[PDB]
């Protein structure tokens, strides 16, 4: 089973500059047939249900601002906040929907500086 | 006829693997040859409705025998049906003890 | 079906000048074109094989460039004898000759 | 004892095993041919909602495949990406030899989640799933296939008359569908116009209609919005039925064209 | 719309008989017609069926080697060539057309064969 | 628009049983595949159950026999029946809806906390 | 020659339910969504309600969000507007329309007076 | 092979009654049972396409019921023309018929 | 979402050359529909897509528009033409709103 | 190479209260042919050689009391002590004999309260 | 329509299917035989630098395999262990049936890194790669092969003199090379005489000279070696 690993456990960064969360999967979740990466990104603000941010590794959700940019291919993926804001503070999660057990990586908490 | 079958397609547009004789260029070589998609050829048999339509009926009919044959066989991939039909044809017409002037044997004098 | 097209259907050039003849393929053929010059009333003669190489005994003046789709034949100097029809033969599939180009003064 | 059709004088006489008719002449194995004829030519419904019903999942039966030397262009071909609702594999991965059906006018690419009772998916009609000169009884994941039946033919006199020349362009368009409850009666499909816009799918809708719908959504459907992915119910509000005739039927001519205004859109929710 | 049966009569044990079923209002070539035999007072049993074009001939266990069935598609007629008739074969014979579960749908009027 | 509400959370004695209910509104409940997702306080999100359109149930190993998920379409409700709960099961349980035909959870219900 | 015939109407004091029916003839009711448009005596026509072709989806005007419910039965080629709640300003002529996008065919109006 | 058994060999009922005739298969047949009505002395007439589907032109009173192994046919109103005998045919293998049921 | 017929009222001769224009809050891509209602009569559609005419409409009833601006033009007036007209958007179909239209009358 | 990881490193639970030890394997150890899980549970009381509690994931050794019950399938398994008497304080190990290396998970120490 | 060669009276005349000549008799299936004749016999250069030029990488063409019942001893055979500069496999792993070509006098085991544009490696000249009675159009990683062409023969009248007896001692030497940029014109080969000693390749070098190079020599060392024409004759000569 794919086990998802988010490298920065906590990512303290000041407001307004890029923040990048790195996500590593045990084996690649890039499906050959469609060449679409089966990974999604979830944002969980303190005391709210997680909300989808980026699906298909790069495709963005309708509500999500364009600040949340996701990228990567194959085994490893990353989520980039082009400009961090105070509201963005939350725990960001990974999901791989390429295999039988749906698995979420350990959360990454971003904090303003 | 094929009205037993709900609708018969009057036109048959057939795609087939290319004839061995036509290709003369240095594209036979796998390295320099066409990719998997390009090997195919085209044809249209629209003019004759009766033969192709009969053919659709024949395929609908033969599928039962084909399925039973597949069930009996242990073949993961079966490519010998045509050869088995050929050997059946020869074994049938010329199996042996064929009378020179008989129904069993095709041979005919002069 | 590969379609040979020789772009300069009629080319007129003088002596001692460079001339380029181009043969275009409908879809890419990998360096399998061949150039034949045919003097009027005589058998065609091979000049360039494989779109680049020069057949033995051909004057070095003839040269060719090869690609998937577009090919060119360059006669460095047009001495009067090298005035004839030039044909491009594609050997990738079904060996179709080009319409041909007659070079004249 | 599979029936072996004999073509004589452009007339199809199925052969008689016992008779060993003197007339028919089999000069060489080239004359023998296997033809894979599509079901779409047989008048069966070819839209993905109805077509999926004919497919079914069973377990305990091994898959079998056959080779058909020649085949027929199919208007509608299907490519399945089904996964179980937990993400487990439902359809076996294609074996190395298996490749997608060569010539398809419309490739219906269905990606979705459905109950997957059996190990393999089988055709309830008894037909085969045709893959690039291989006819299988089982659906393979992510490979374009056209459901069809295989007919074995003795071609006439090998005089180039049949399957050697046309007695007398390949452009394939992928219609992408999304499905839940695939392989059950309670199955719902969404035609995917684009990433953010989906259209509820009904059997009435034909591929030409779906492509026209895609154009209509693009030009004036206000598809892009911040609300989320939009699922649109669509009905052609024209008195005549949509695509009653088959693709060959009447050469698809004098067919009413549903101008963009006629289509009516409402948001399901 | 009509199937007509003929050829029934008196045949001594052994021997041969040809039952002719003809199709009216249907192109018999298209449809796979079948023969069903009803023994008097003992129910119905299926004896043989043919494919539409005549390629596939199918027989019951009892008459597997005894009956030869053939179709002349040109005349919209079906022939069942009973041979080596036995005592139990003294029954009415019906010819019928296939259906959704290999179901006889249109039944022609039965003919009586007596041994 | 889409609203998922969780109910039935509480304190359960170890080895006991609890039934969680997820109400749904703003979408056609029958069509979409519904999932339950478990988030422990310190261990992050974990997928705990899946229910298909046809009532097919899928579970990870942890709750393979302990948990039975059920959906009743008519009343737009999702039910997770937890049996033989152990100390590890204590967490915030979310009912999530995957997007039509895909496995990413577009909409999450307001979580409910169960303690063992 | 499509004819839409309105029905019902009459004079009702406020607060009693009134049921209106628009008969449909000459076209296939199944594949057309229908509209209810109310035209005031002199003020001008205001859209009231619309129903989807199958009858599943029905939208209402803001003024009448809950008071008026629309329904159709495809078998009878009739649609029904249920006037659950009646206010004096509702008094006007009512018109049915034959198409969701464009009100191509309007039936002759039915007069409804709240009084 | 599979053996077809109709449980009621014979039963008598008046007009306007509810009657169920059941045909049982020794091994399960996947809704491949079709019912035949044979008027006395006349060629049998197909009733149920496959376990439940009712043949076109056959009165709606006849109702086809189907299951994996046990099949039933119910006559809604027992009109006199429907008093004739009935048969059940399996289509899983060999196309056997059950012993006829007499009304 | 809001559709307005710019000329609130119009008067003209029996044979006069007259036109009407409809004002759109948003931009409507050829999805405006023109309806003519005689006094005490059921409204009747004229132009399907702000260009395409209905089968029974008189030729003179020709209008064109695109985007935000749409116009309906009567090349030659007639006695029956003296009736109100309406224009409807098709983009936001769920909240369809009819706005008071020009009351054509003798000039 | 299947690697067993036991989720609770320590498990303090009061006397007479159910205790559960979780055992996650990198790869599934369920064998398709016989459909029985190739895992065993070992109890090592302090100062003594390990003792074989449960084999075949669920089957209980003859000597072992009924309290120890093993359950689970596929990748992850659990051992449940229905009533934890004081004499069951020990370190509990998994074992997988599905594959070649016969690895053991890190021990789980249960302590009474 | 594969050409079939009829051997009658020790003379080979390709069968004319059209003429239906009655001299040939196919008494038994044994008479039919498929022989895989090595490409080196035709006279092409067999050393690794020249041979590599023939091999090319293409994608989108499925590999195909045909069996040949009998074969020829190959003077030079090649074993390829080419990895992309990452280490990703460049040549497909050998299928279960495929095995190394038997009866190879010299096995040129080429190991190294090279760009691998195609999924599979194909023979530009159109020949087959021969593997232990299986002729394949593609190169398989780690499996000894000899370039060759398969021919189909009708053996003569069950006389069995041909290919069942010789009408009228196997030692295999593994020459080992390290290569970079394999499969492109910019390919460099240094022959591995020993673990710490290597000699750079030239096209002229033959297996015999390479074998003596070990004797000649007596922080890995690359030696440029200079010894008219060497080995102008073919191996048989
Ligand atoms: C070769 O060609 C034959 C001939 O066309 C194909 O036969 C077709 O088989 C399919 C399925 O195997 C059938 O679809 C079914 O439709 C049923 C609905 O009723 C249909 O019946 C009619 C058929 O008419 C003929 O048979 C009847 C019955 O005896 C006679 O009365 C009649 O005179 C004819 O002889 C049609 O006329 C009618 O319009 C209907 O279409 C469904 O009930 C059926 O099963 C459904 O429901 C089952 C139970 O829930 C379920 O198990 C199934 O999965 C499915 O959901 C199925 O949909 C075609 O009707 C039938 N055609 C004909 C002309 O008989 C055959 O399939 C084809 N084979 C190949 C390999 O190509
Ligand atoms: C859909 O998403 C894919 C992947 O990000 C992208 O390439 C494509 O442009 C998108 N199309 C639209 C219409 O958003
Ligand atoms: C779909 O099939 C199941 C199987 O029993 C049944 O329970 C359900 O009611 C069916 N749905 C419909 C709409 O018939
Ligand atoms: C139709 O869909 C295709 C992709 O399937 C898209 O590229 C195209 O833009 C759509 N049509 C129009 C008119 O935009
Ligand atoms: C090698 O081939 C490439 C591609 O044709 C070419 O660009 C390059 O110049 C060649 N180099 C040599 C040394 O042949
Ligand atoms: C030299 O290399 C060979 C393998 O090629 C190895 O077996 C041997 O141990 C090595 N010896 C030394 C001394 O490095």
């Amino acid at each position: 089973d794919i086990v998802m690993t988010q490298s920065p456990d906590s990512l303290a960064v000041s407001l307004g500059e890029r923040a990048t969360i790195n996500c590593k999967s045990s084996q690649s979740v890039l499906y050959s047939s469609n060449n679409k990466n089966y990974l999604a990104w979830y944002q969980q603000k303190p005391g709210q249900p997680p909300k989808l941010l980026i699906y298909w590794a790069s495709t963005r959700e309708s509500g999500v601002p364009d600040r949340f940019s996701g990228s990567g291919s194959g085994t490893e993926f990353t989520l980039t906040i082009t400009s961090l804001q105070a509201e963005d503070v939350a725990v960001y999660y990974c999901q791989q929907y390429y295999s039988s057990p749906l698995t979420f990586g350990g959360g990454t908490k971003v904090e303003i500086k | 006829i094929v009205n037993a079958q709900p609708k018969c397609n009057p036109n048959l547009h057939y795609w087939t693997t290319q004839d061995e004789g036509a290709a003369i260029g240095l594209a036979w070589i796998p390295y320099f040859g066409p990719a998997a998609e390009g090997i195919y050829t085209e044809g249209l048999m629209h003019n004759q409705d009766g033969l192709i339509c009969g053919l659709r009926q024949l395929a609908n009919e033969t599928t039962q025998a084909l399925q039973l044959f597949l069930r009996a066989t242990t073949e993961l991939r079966t490519f010998s049906i045509l050869n088995r039909k050929a050997i059946d044809f020869l074994l049938q017409r010329w199996g042996g003890t064929c009378h020179i002037l008989g129904p069993d044997c095709c041979i005919e004098p002069h | 079906d590969i379609q040979m097209t020789q772009s300069p259907s009629s080319l007129s050039a003088s002596v001692g000048d460079r001339v380029t003849i181009t043969c275009r393929a409908s879809q890419s053929i990998s360096s399998f074109l061949n150039w034949y010059q045919q003097k009027p009333g005589k058998a065609p003669k091979l000049l360039i094989y494989a779109a680049s190489s020069l057949q033995s005994g051909v004057p070095s003046r003839f040269s060719g460039s090869g690609s998937g789709t577009d090919f060119t034949l360059t006669i460095s100097s047009l001495q009067p004898e090298d005035f004839a029809t030039y044909y491009c033969q594609q050997s990738y599939s079904t060996l179709t000759f080009g319409q041909g180009t007659r070079l004249e003064i | 004892s599979i029936p072996l059709g004999v073509i004589h004088n452009s007339t199809l006489q199925v052969s008689d095993v016992d008779k060993l008719v003197c007339r028919d002449k089999l000069s060489s194995t080239n004359q023998l041919r296997s033809v894979g004829l599509n079901l779409e030519g047989n008048g069966v419904a070819t839209d993905v909602p109805s077509a999926t019903k004919r497919w079914g999942f069973r377990s305990g039966v091994p898959p079998k495949v056959v080779n058909y030397e020649a085949g027929e262009w199919a208007e509608n071909c299907y490519n399945l990406e089904i996964k179980k609702p937990d993400g487990s594999e439902c359809l076996p991965a294609a074996p190395d030899g298996i490749r997608g059906f060569p010539r398809c006018r419309y490739v219906h690419k269905v990606s979705g989640t459905g109950p997957c009772a059996g190990d393999f998916a089988f055709h309830k009609e008894g037909a085969f799933f045709l893959y690039d000169r291989l006819a299988s009884t089982v659906i393979y994941r992510g490979t374009t296939f056209a459901e069809g039946v295989v007919a074995f033919l003795i071609l006439p006199q090998a005089k180039k008359d049949f399957f050697s020349s046309h007695p007398l362009g390949y452009y394939s368009t992928t219609i992408r569908y999304q499905a839940t409850g695939f392989g059950t009666n309670e199955t719902e499909y969404l035609f995917e116009v684009d990433n953010l816009t989906y259209v509820q799918l009904e059997s009435r809708f034909t591929p030409q209609f779906l492509l026209q719908l895609n154009e209509t959504i693009y030009t004036s459907g206000k598809r892009s919005n911040t609300t989320g992915k939009l699922i649109w119910k669509v009905n052609p509000e024209i008195d005549t039925t949509i695509g009653e005739w088959a693709f060959w039927e009447t050469k698809k001519n004098l067919t009413r064209k549903i101008r963009s205004e006629e289509l009516s859109f409402t948001v399901v929710n | 719309v009509q199937l007509v049966e003929s050829g029934g009569g008196l045949v001594q044990p052994g021997g041969s008989l040809r039952l002719s079923c003809a199709a009216s209002g249907f192109t018999s070539s298209s449809y796979a017609m079948n023969w069903v035999r009803q023994a008097p007072g003992k129910g119905l049993e299926w004896v043989s069926t043919i494919s539409g074009m005549g390629g596939s001939t199918y027989y019951a266990d009892s008459v597997k080697g005894r009956f030869t069935i053939s179709r002349d598609n040109s005349k919209n007629t079906l022939y069942l060539q009973m041979n080596s008739l036995r005592a139990e074969d003294t029954a009415v014979y019906y010819c019928a057309k296939r259906g959704y579960p290999h179901s006889f749908d249109i039944w022609g009027q039965g003919t009586m064969v007596t041994v | 628009e889409v609203q998922l509400v969780e109910s039935g959370g509480g304190l359960v004695q170890p080895g006991g049983s609890l039934r969680l209910s997820c109400a749904a509104s703003g979408f056609t409940f029958s069509s979409y595949d519904m999932h339950w997702v478990r988030q422990a306080t310190g261990k992050g999100l974990e997928w705990v159950s899946a229910i298909g359109t046809a009532g097919d149930t899928y579970y990870p190993g942890s709750v393979k026999g302990r948990f039975t998920i059920s959906r009743e379409n008519a009343k737009n409700s999702l039910y997770l029946q937890m049996n033989s709960l152990r100390a590890g099961d204590t967490a915030v349980y979310y009912c999530a809806r995957t997007w039509f035909g895909e496995l990413y959870f577009d909409y999450w219900g307001q979580g409910t906390l169960v303690t063992v | 020659q499509v004819q839409l015939v309105e029905s019902g109407g009459g004079v009702v004091q406020p607060g009693r339910s009134l049921r209106l029916s628009c008969a449909a003839s000459g076209f296939t009711f199944n594949n057309y969504g229908m509209h209810w448009v109310r035209q005031a005596p002199g003020m001008g026509l205001e859209w009231v309600a619309v129903i989807w072709h199958d009858g599943s989806d029905k939208y209402y005007a803001d003024s009448v969000k809950g008071r008026f419910t629309i329904s159709r039965d495809n078998s009878k080629n009739t649609l029904y507007l249920q006037m659950n709640s009646l206010r004096a300003e509702d008094t006007a002529v009512y018109y049915c329309a034959r198409n969701w996008n464009l009100f191509d065919y309007w039936g002759q109006g039915t007069l409804v007076t709240v009084s």
